[PDB]
């Protein structure tokens, strides 16, 4: 579960955050992403920590 | 129709910050990435808001 | 629940295939048909036609 | 209501275009102008230049 800036850094050949310290994918990578909001799920008014 | 442009000189620019400052998705480039904006770097930049 | 849009959390699910030399443990729902030989005939062995 | 952002519901309208290949019937909105012969012109018969 990612923040939603950064699932653009979730693809072959990306840098940031996510992608060089947390998940990296290889650049020869053959596979899909599917990502989808959980706003219902993830989210508290106090803070999801 | 009134469009603000502000003018940006001489400072380091920190392209990984702005992502903290506005809810948005995409950061839609045209002539570079928006993940090398910190390798290369610029002269001067413009910055119109509407 | 008060974010932006671009703030709100994500569920990320990445699958990724082997497609490699391997013999076939996981793939997909076709039915299987009867072989036969020395006629000309169009084959899928295991997902590649010819 | 309560379904997902995926399992919404969705109005869908698709406008199929058929080309220049009868005589026109569907237009945009031009303004036409008088037939001169014999010189060099741009002219534009039905959406195609030259
Ligand atoms: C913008 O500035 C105000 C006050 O100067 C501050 O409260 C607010 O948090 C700032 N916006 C962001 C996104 O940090």
């Amino acid at each position: 579960v990612i923040r939603g800036n950064e699932v653009s850094q979730i693809a072959p050949g990306q840098t940031g955050n996510i992608a060089d310290y947390n998940y990296k994918l290889p650049d020869d990578f053959t596979g899909c992403v599917i990502a989808w909001n959980s706003n219902k799920l993830d989210s508290k008014p106090s803070g999801n920590y | 129709y009134a469009w603000n442009r502000k003018r940006i000189s001489n400072c380091v620019a920190d392209y990984s910050v702005i992502y903290n400052f506005a809810p948005f998705f995409a950061f839609k480039c045209y002539g570079v990435s928006p993940t090398k904006l910190n390798d290369l770097c610029f002269t001067n930049v413009y910055a119109d808001s509407f | 629940p008060t974010y932006g849009v671009g703030h709100q959390p994500y569920r990320v699910v990445v699958l990724s295939f082997e497609l490699l030399h391997a013999p076939a443990t996981v793939c997909g729902p076709k039915k299987s048909t009867n072989l036969v030989k020395n006629k000309c005939v169009n084959f899928n062995f295991n997902g590649l036609t010819g």
